[PDB]
C-alpha cells in the first residue's frame, strides 16, 4: 500500500526533506539510498515510502514542488539531498509572492500540469496506492494556493484515493505577511472539502513549545521543524512499520473521523525536546502519558479542556510494558472521562512500535480529533475579518482576478466549520 | 437419574441423562442489492466530478 | 462418511484457521507435508478424519478448507508458513486492498469483485465431496471482511448450496484488542444479514478469551498467538465428533438438532476446562466433577454473561480424555443441587455427554499444559443475550449521532440498511427475553 | 480517585450516599450514561446488568443484587418459601400464604380455609382484610393484578399505653462478599389508636405503615418507636429482652431467607460485584414470635437513622472494593 508524498512551497519542502531525512535514518537508508541497517522491521514496509531501484536502492516516492528553485536547490545540496529522484524536481521561476491567487489561478495553474506528470508517473508504479500525503503552508501563497490546487486535481484524477496533508497554520508570532490570513482561510476552505485528514500544525503552537517549554529565547524555523518532523516520524509510524493495527491512510480516516469535514487533527508529542539538547533520563511511561495530553504538547495551539476529544490514537515508541502503558491509557479516559464524547465508545486507541526515533529511547505521539481545534480557526477568522472588513491588502488578489465574493465564501464555510465543531462539543 | 442411548466405540462413549422431563432470497435479489448500491456509488462520484469540473 | 468444508475469511478467521488446522494435524498424525502414515488406505477411504481431509493418490492428506482475505499479508503468512506444503494455491484466496474496518466496503464495493471467485474455489472442493453436510465459517464480527465479506458469502451459499448446513465461528469485538471504533456498526451489519442463513454460530468474545489468558496461562498481554491457540481447542473440542468415531454430533445437521430449538436463537455459549498454565511447575490435575462444575463458572465462558438469571434450551457436554459416564453423571447430581441450571418448561432437563478418551493435544511449546481430561460444554442460553445488548447499546450510541454513518453511505450502502439491521437485533434481543423470562 | 453515576434520583437513600462520596473529595459523579463508572447506583427497574463488568480498567460495582426481586416481590416471596428445602412448607416462621391468580394456588388454599373454617380456628386471611374467602376472592379479580393471601395474624402482640398493633423494620447490608451486616438501629412503627378484634375494616389500626397513619405523634414522635424504647418497655412489662424475645428471630429469618438465594445471585465469581441494602419487615404476635411479612429491595430509612446508616454503606460495601487514602453493623455469620 504505497504512498505518495508531496511537497509544495518554501515551508512544505523544508519540513518535507527534513521528514524524510528523519525516517530515512530510521529505516536504515543512506543519503546514497542504500540500507545499512540492523533490524528487517525497517524494510517490512519499507514500501509504503521508498521505491525500490537498481542496485536495490530506495528512492523516496516524493515530488517537490516550487513556483521558485530557491528554496528546492537548498534541498538538492541538503544532507539527503541526492536521494530525491531528479525527475521529481518540478518548479517554476517566478515565484507566488505569498499570494494564494498567483498560487492556485495563475502562476501555480501555469506548473500544475507538470507535477501531475509526475504524480501520475509515480501512481503508475504503485502496486495498490492508498492515497497521498501533502506537506505545505498555509499562509504563502505556493504551498498554500497551489498546495490546494494540487490537491483538487489529484481528487479529480484519483477520487477513491485518500487525500493527507501536513498543513502548516500561520501565526503573528511566525509571520513573513500580513495576508497570511487571508491565504490560509481560502486554504482551509479547501482542506475541508478536499482532504480526509489534516494534521494542523500551528506555528503558534511551535513557537510557544520552543520559547515556554524548550526555553529558546528566539526559535528559528530549524528550531520549528525539528517539532514538525518529529511529529511526522511519529504520525507516521504505524504505516511505516508492521503493527496490531494495520494501519493505512483510509483506516485512519474511517477511525478518526465521525463526520467528514471535521477531519482537522491536534499532533502531540512527549518528550519535547531541543535540537543538539540531548536526554539522559528516559521517561516513565506515567510521564509520557501525561504529556502527550497535556496543551504544552500539543502542535495546534488550542486548549484540549475547552473542548471534547471525538477520537483520538496515541502511539507509543521504544521498547517499554506495554501493560503499564495501557493502564496509563485507561486512566487517561477514566481520569477525564468528561473531555472525551460518550457517544462514540471506545474512541481512543493505543499502538506501539518497538523502534524508538533517534535520540531517544521512548516517546509517544498523540493524534486527537478534538472539537477545541475551532479555537485555531476562529484565530485565523478573526485575523481575516480585522483587514476584510476594510478590504486590505486586497488588491494582490484582485489583481490576480479574484473577487471578494469568494473571501466571503471562504469565510463563511470556515465559521460554518468552527459551528459544527461547536455542535457536537454540546452534544 | 435416567441414562439413555449409550453408544459405545473404541474412541470413546456418548449418552443422554434427563434430570426432569419438560413441562432465503434468490440469486439476482442478491446481485440486484449490489449493483443498486454500486449506482449509488458511481452517482456519488459523478457529483464530486461534476463539482469539479465547476 | 460425509464431508464438511471451512471457510476463513478475513484476518481473525484466516490466523484461527491456522491455529486449527494446525491442531488438527497434530490430533489426526497429520505431518506438514500433509503426509499421514496411520492412514493405510492410501489416496483415498471414507474415515471420520476425511470429513475434514482429501487424500491424493500421492498420498498427502489436505485440508478441505479455503482461506480468503481481501489484503494478502496475512494469508501469505500461510503461504509461506510451516503447514504452506499443506494447501493447495487455489484454496489460499487474497485481495489487494482490505476493507478498512468498513462493512460497506468488504460487502458491497470489494465484496462484489470476489464474491464470484471464491464460490469458484469453494465449489472445486464441493465436487472433490460424495456428500457435502455443510459448511463452517471463520470470521470476526469487527472487521470489514469478516463482517462484510462473510454475510456476502453466507447470502450466495444458501442460494448455491440450499440444502446444506452452514456453522459459524463468530469473533465478538472487545476494545482490548480491537482493531476499529466501528466495529460495533460492523458486528449489527454482519448479525443482521447472516442470521437467516446460519444454522449454528459459537461466539467467542475476545475479552473472554483475553482474560482466561491473563487469568489462568498468566499471560499479562495476551497476542492473537495465545488467542488463536485457545479458541483452536475450543474448535476442536466442537468438531472433534466430526472428525473422530462417534454417536454425538455426528453431522452438522445434529448440531441444530442438539443445541437450537427455535432458528433464530442459534448462539450456544461455549465453556471451556481446564486452562492450565504449561509455565505451570506443579498441577494437581483435575477430576470430573471439578472440570464439569468449572463450565458453570463465567469466568470460563467463551462469552462473559449470567447463565443464572436465564434459561437453558440445550447443553452438550463435551469430554477429552480419561472419562467415564459414572463419573459424569455423578459429578451432574452433584452440580444440580448446588448451581441454578432453569430449562426452559418446553425442554427437558438434561445433558447430552460425549467423550472422547484421546485426552486434548496441546500445541507443542504452546502455553496450555497436557491435562489427563477436559470439557467443552455447549450451552444454548438466554443469557447469552447480554452479548447482544452490550452490542446494540454501544450501536446506539454512535448511530443517534449518525457518527461514522458516512463512510458506509459512500460505499453505496444506505443509511436505511442501519435502522433495519437495529430492528431486526431489538428483534432478536426481545426473542430472548420471551423464552429467558 | 474513583468514580460513580446515579441513575435513580427519586431514591432518599443513596441520595445521602452520593453527597457523602463527593464529601470525601476522592469520588467524582460522572452522567447517568457515562459508562467508565467504578460505581453504579442504578434504577429500580430494568437495572442492565447486561453491561457491567465489560470496561477494562475498572473494577466495577452496584448497588443492586441481580435476581434478588425473588425476594422483594410478595407473590416470588411465597414461591420462594414453597418450593426451596431450605425454607419449603413447614416454614415456622412465615405465615401461611397462596399465590392467587385473577380471572395458581388457589382450589389448595380452601382446602386451607375449610378446615380452618370448620374448626372454629382463627380464620382471617390478607391480599385486604376479611374473614369470608368469598368476599375478596372477588377482591383479587376486580383490580386485576397478581396478589397474594396470607393467614392474618388474628392475636399480636400489642403495645400499651393503647393497645396498639405495630411491624418491626430492620435495615440489612448485603456486600460484595456476601456478608450480611444488620443494621443495629431498626425502628418500630406502630399504630396510633387502639387495636380490635372485631370491626376488621377500618384500616387504621390494622395496617401500620408510616403513610395510612399520617392520634398521630401522641405516645411517640412520628409513629416511630426504636429499640432503645421498645427494649425498655420489654424489661417492663414483659420482664425479657429486644435480643432474646425477638431479635435473635430477625437475625435468623434475615439469614435464613439470603444464604437461601445466595447461589442464585452471589457475583463472588462474576466480572462485575452488586451489594445492596434490604429492608425486612416483621410481625410480632403475643407470644413474642416473630413473622416475616415482606422484603423490599429498594428500602427508604427513618430520618433518624439516615446518616449513620448511609455513611455505613459507605464504609463497608463501597469503601471495602474502593479504599481511601465500634461498627454500626451486627455481621450474621453464617
Ligand atoms: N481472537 C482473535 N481475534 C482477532 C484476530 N485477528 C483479528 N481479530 C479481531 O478481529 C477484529 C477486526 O477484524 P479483522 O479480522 O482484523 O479484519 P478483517 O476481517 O481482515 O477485515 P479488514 O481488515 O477491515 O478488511 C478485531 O476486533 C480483532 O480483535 C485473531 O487472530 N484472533
Ligand atoms: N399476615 C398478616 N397479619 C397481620 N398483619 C399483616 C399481615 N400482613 C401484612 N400485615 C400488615 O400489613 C401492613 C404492611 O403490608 P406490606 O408490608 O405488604 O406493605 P408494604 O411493604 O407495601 C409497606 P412498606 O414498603 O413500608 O413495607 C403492615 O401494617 C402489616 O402489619
Ligand atoms: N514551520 C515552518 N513554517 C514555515 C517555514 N517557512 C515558511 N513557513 C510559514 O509559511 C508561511 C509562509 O509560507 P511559505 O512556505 O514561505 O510560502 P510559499 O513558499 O510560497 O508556499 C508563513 O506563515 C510561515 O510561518 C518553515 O520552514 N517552517
Ligand atoms: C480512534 O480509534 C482508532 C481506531 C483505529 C485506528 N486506526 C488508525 C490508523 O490506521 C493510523 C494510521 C496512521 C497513524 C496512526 C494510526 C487510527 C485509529 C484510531
Ligand atoms: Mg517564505
Ligand atoms: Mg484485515
Ligand atoms: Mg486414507
Amino acid at each position: 500500500r504505497e504512498i505518495v508524498h508531496i511537497q509544495a512551497g518554501q515551508c512544505g519542502n523544508q519540513i518535507g526533506a527534513k521528514f524524510w531525512e528523519v525516517i530515512s535514518d530510521e529505516h536504515g537508508i543512506d543519503p546514497t539510498g542504500s540500507y545499512h541497517g540492523d533490524s528487517d522491521l525497517q524494510l517490512e514496509r519499507i514500501n509504503v515510502y521508498y521505491n525500490e531501484a537498481t542496485g536495490n536502492k530506495y528512492v523516496p516516492r516524493a515530488i517537490l514542488v516550487d513556483l521558485e528553485p530557491g528554496t528546492m536547490d537548498s534541498v538538492r545540496s541538503g544532507p539527503f539531498g541526492q536521494i530525491f529522484r531528479p525527475d521529481n524536481f518540478v518548479f517554476g521561476q517566478s515565484g507566488a509572492g505569498n499570494n494564494w491567487a498567483k498560487g492556485h489561478y495563475t502562476e501555480g495553474a501555469e506548473l500544475v500540469d507538470s507535477v501531475l506528470d509526475v504524480v501520475r508517473k509515480e501512481s503508475e508504479s504503485c502496486d495498490c496506492l492508498q492515497g497521498f500525503q501533502l506537506t505545505h503552508s498555509l499562509g504563502g501563497g505556493t504551498g498554500s494556493g497551489m498546495g490546494t490546487l494540487l490537491i483538487s486535481k489529484i481528487r479529480e484524477e484519483y477520487p477513491d484515493r485518500i487525500m493527507n496533508t501536513f498543513s502548516v497554520m500561520p501565526s503573528p508570532k511566525v509571520s513573513d505577511t500580513v495576508v497570511e490570513p487571508y491565504n490560509a482561510t481560502l486554504s482551509v476552505h479547501q482542506l475541508v472539502e478536499n482532504t480526509d485528514e489534516t494534521y494542523c500544525i500551528d506555528n503558534e503552537a511551535l513557537y510557544d513549545i520552543c520559547f515556554r517549554t524548550l526555553k529558546l529565547t528566539t526559535p528559528t524555523y530549524g528550531d520549528l521543524n525539528h517539532l514538525v518532523s518529529a511529529t511526522m516520524s511519529g504520525v507516521t509510524t504505524c504505516l511505516r512499520f508492521p503493527g496490531q493495527l494495520n494501519a493505512d491512510l483510509r483506516k485512519l480516516a474511517v477511525n478518526m473521523v465521525p463526520f467528514p469535514r471535521l477531519h482537522f487533527f491536534m499532533p502531540g508529542f512527549a518528550p519535547l525536546t531541543s535540537r543538539g539538547s540531548q536526554q539522559y533520563r528516559a521517561l516513565t511511561v506515567p510521564e509520557l502519558t501525561q504529556q502527550m495530553f497535556d496543551s504544552k504538547n500539543m502542535m495546534a495551539a488550542c486548549d484540549p479542556r475547552h473542548g471534547r476529544y471525538l477520537t483520538v490514537a496515541a502511539i507509543f515508541r521504544g521498547r517499554m510494558s506495554m501493560k503499564e502503558v495501557d493502564e496509563q491509557m485507561l486512566n487517561v479516559q477514566n481520569k477525564n472521562s468528561s473531555y472525551f464524547v460518550e457517544w462514540i465508545p471506545n474512541n481512543v486507541k493505543t499502538a506501539v512500535c518497538d523502534i524508538p526515533p533517534r535520540g531517544l529511547k521512548m516517546s509517544a505521539t498523540f493524534i486527537g480529533n478534538s472539537t477545541a481545534i475551532q479555537e485555531l480557526f476562529k484565530r485565523i477568522s478573526e485575523q481575516f475579518t480585522a483587514m476584510f472588513r476594510r478590504k486590505a491588502f486586497l488588491h494582490w488578489y484582485t489583481g490576480e482576478g479574484m473577487d471578494e465574493m469568494e473571501f466571503t465564501e471562504a469565510e463563511s464555510n470556515m465559521n460554518d466549520l468552527v459551528s459544527e465543531y461547536q455542535q457536537y462539543q454540546d452534544a | 437419574m435416567e441414562v439413555i442411548e449409550l453408544n459405545k466405540c473404541t474412541s470413546g462413549q456418548s449418552f443422554e441423562v434427563i434430570l426432569k422431563p419438560p413441562s432465503d432470497p434468490s440469486l439476482e435479489e442478491i446481485q440486484k442489492k449490489l449493483e443498486a448500491a454500486e449506482e449509488r456509488r458511481k452517482y456519488q462520484e459523478a457529483e464530486l466530478l461534476k463539482h469539479l469540473a465547476e | 462418511m460425509r464431508e464438511c468444508i471451512s471457510i476463513h475469511v478475513g484476518q481473525a478467521g484466516v490466523q484461527i484457521g491456522n491455529a486449527c488446522w494446525e491442531l488438527y494435524c497434530l490430533e489426526h498424525g497429520i505431518q506438514p507435508d500433509g503426509q499421514m502414515p496411520s492412514d493405510k488406505t492410501i489416496g483415498g477411504g471414507d474415515d471420520s478424519f476425511n470429513t475434514f481431509f482429501s487424500e491424493t493418490g500421492a498420498g498427502k492428506h489436505v485440508p478441505r478448507a479455503v482461506f480468503v482475505d481481501l489484503e494478502p499479508t496475512v494469508i501469505d503468512e500461510v503461504r509461506t508458513g510451516t503447514y504452506r506444503q499443506l494447501f493447495h494455491p487455489e484454496q489460499l484466496i487474497t485481495g489487494k486492498e482490505d476493507a478498512a474496518n468498513n462493512y460497506a466496503r468488504g460487502h458491497y464495493t470489494i465484496g462484489k469483485e470476489i464474491i464470484d471467485l471464491v464460490l469458484d474455489r469453494i465449489r472445486k472442493l464441493a465436487d472433490q465431496c460424495t456428500g457435502l453436510q455443510g459448511f463452517l465459517v471463520f470470521h470476526s464480527f469487527g472487521g470489514g471482511t469478516g463482517s462484510g465479506f462473510t454475510s456476502l458469502l453466507m447470502e450466495r451459499l444458501s442460494v448455491d448450496y440450499g440444502k446444506k448446513s452452514k456453522l459459524e465461528f463468530s469473533i465478538y469485538p472487545a476494545p482490548q484488542v480491537s482493531t476499529a471504533v466501528v466495529e460495533p456498526y460492523n458486528s449489527i451489519l454482519t448479525t443482521h444479514t447472516t442470521l437467516e442463513h446460519s444454522d449454528c454460530a459459537f461466539m467467542v468474545d475476545n475479552e473472554a478469551i483475553y482474560d482466561i489468558c491473563r487469568r489462568n496461562l498468566d499471560i499479562e498481554r495476551p497476542t492473537y498467538t495465545n488467542l488463536n491457540r485457545l479458541i483452536s481447542q475450543i474448535v476442536s473440542s466442537i468438531t472433534a465428533s466430526l472428525r473422530f468415531d462417534g454417536a454425538l454430533n455426528v453431522d452438522l445437521t445434529e448440531f441444530q438438532t442438539n443445541l437450537v430449538p427455535y432458528p433464530r436463537i442459534h448462539f450456544p455459549l461455549a465453556t471451556y476446562a481446564p486452562v492450565i498454565s504449561a509455565e505451570k511447575a506443579y498441577h494437581e490435575q483435575l477430576s470430573v466433577a471439578e472440570i464439569t462444575n468449572a463450565c458453570f463458572e463465567p469466568a470460563n465462558q467463551m462469552v462473559k454473561c449470567d447463565p443464572r438469571h436465564g434459561k437453558y434450551m440445550a447443553c452438550c457436554l463435551l469430554y477429552r480424555g480419561d472419562v467415564v459416564p459414572k463419573d459424569v453423571n455423578a459429578a451432574i447430581a452433584t452440580i444440580k443441587t448446588k448451581r441454578s441450571i432453569q430449562f426452559v418448561d418446553w425442554c427437558p432437563t438434561g445433558f447430552k455427554v460425549g467423550i472422547n478418551y484421546q485426552p486434548p493435544t496441546v500445541v507443542p511449546g504452546g502455553d496450555l499444559a497436557k491435562v489427563q481430561r477436559a470439557v467443552c460444554m455447549l450451552s444454548n442460553t438466554t443469557a447469552i443475550a447480554e452479548a447482544w445488548a452490550r452490542l446494540d447499546h454501544k450501536f446506539d450510541l454512535m448511530y443517534a449521532k449518525r457518527a461514522f454513518v458516512h463512510w458506509y453511505v459512500g460505499e453505496g450502502m444506505e443509511e436505511g440498511e442501519f435502522s433495519e439491521a437495529r430492528e431486526d437485533m431489538a428483534a432478536l434481543e426481545k426473542d430472548y427475553e420471551e423464552v429467558g423470562v | 480517585m474513583y468514580t460513580f453515576v446515579v441513575r435513580d434520583e427519586n431514591s432518599s437513600v443513596y441520595a445521602e450516599v452520593s453527597r457523602l462520596l463527593l464529601a470525601t473529595g476522592q469520588w467524582k459523579r460522572l452522567r447517568k450514561d457515562n459508562p467508565r463508572f467504578n460505581l453504579m447506583l442504578g434504577e429500580r427497574n430494568r437495572l442492565p446488568f447486561g453491561r457491567l463488568g465489560h470496561e477494562p480498567g475498572l473494577v466495577q460495582l452496584v448497588n443492586y443484587y441481580r435476581g434478588a426481586d425473588k425476594l422483594c416481590r410478595k407473590a416470588s416471596l411465597v414461591k420462594l418459601i414453597k418450593t426451596s428445602p431450605e425454607l419449603s412448607e413447614s416454614c415456622t416462621w412465615f405465615p401461611e400464604s397462596y399465590v392467587i391468580y385473577p380471572t395458581d394456588e388457589r382450589e389448595v388454599f380452601l382446602a386451607a380455609y375449610n378446615r380452618r373454617r370448620e374448626g372454629r380456628e382463627g380464620n382471617v386471611w390478607i391480599a385486604l382484610i376479611s374473614s369470608e374467602a368469598s368476599e375478596l376472592l372477588d377482591f383479587i379479580d376486580e383490580q386485576g393484578q397478581v396478589h397474594v393471601i396470607q393467614k392474618y395474624l388474628e392475636k399480636p402482640l400489642l403495645l400499651e399505653p393503647g393497645h396498639r398493633k405495630f411491624d418491626i423494620r430492620s435495615w440489612v447490608l448485603v456486600d460484595h462478599l456476601y456478608n450480611i451486616y444488620l443494621y443495629r438501629e431498626g425502628v418500630l412503627r406502630t399504630s396510633s389508636e387502639p387495636y380490635n378484634s372485631a370491626n376488621f375494616q377500618d384500616k387504621t389500626c390494622h395496617l401500620t405503615n408510616h403513610c395510612i397513619q399520617k392520634n398521630y405523634g401522641r405516645y411517640e414522635e412520628g409513629n416511630e418507636m426504636f429499640f432503645e424504647e421498645f427494649n425498655q418497655y420489654l424489661m417492663d412489662a414483659l420482664n425479657t429482652t429486644l435480643e432474646n424475645s425477638i431479635l435473635l428471630q430477625i437475625k435468623h429469618i434475615i439469614r435464613s431467607c439470603l444464604m437461601c438465594i445466595e447461589p442464585a445471585i452471589s457475583t463472588k465469581h462474576l466480572h462485575y460485584q452488586s451489594f445492596q441494602l434490604f429492608g425486612f419487615d416483621f410481625m410480632v404476635d403475643e407470644e413474642l414470635k416473630v413473622w416475616l411479612i415482606e422484603v423490599n429491595g429498594a428500602p427508604a430509612c427513618a430520618q433518624k437513622l439516615y446518616a449513620e446508616l448511609c455513611q455505613g454503606i459507605v464504609d463497608v460495601a463501597i469503601s471495602s472494593v474502593f479504599p481511601l487514602a465500634t461498627s454500626i453493623f451486627i455481621k450474621l455469620h453464617h
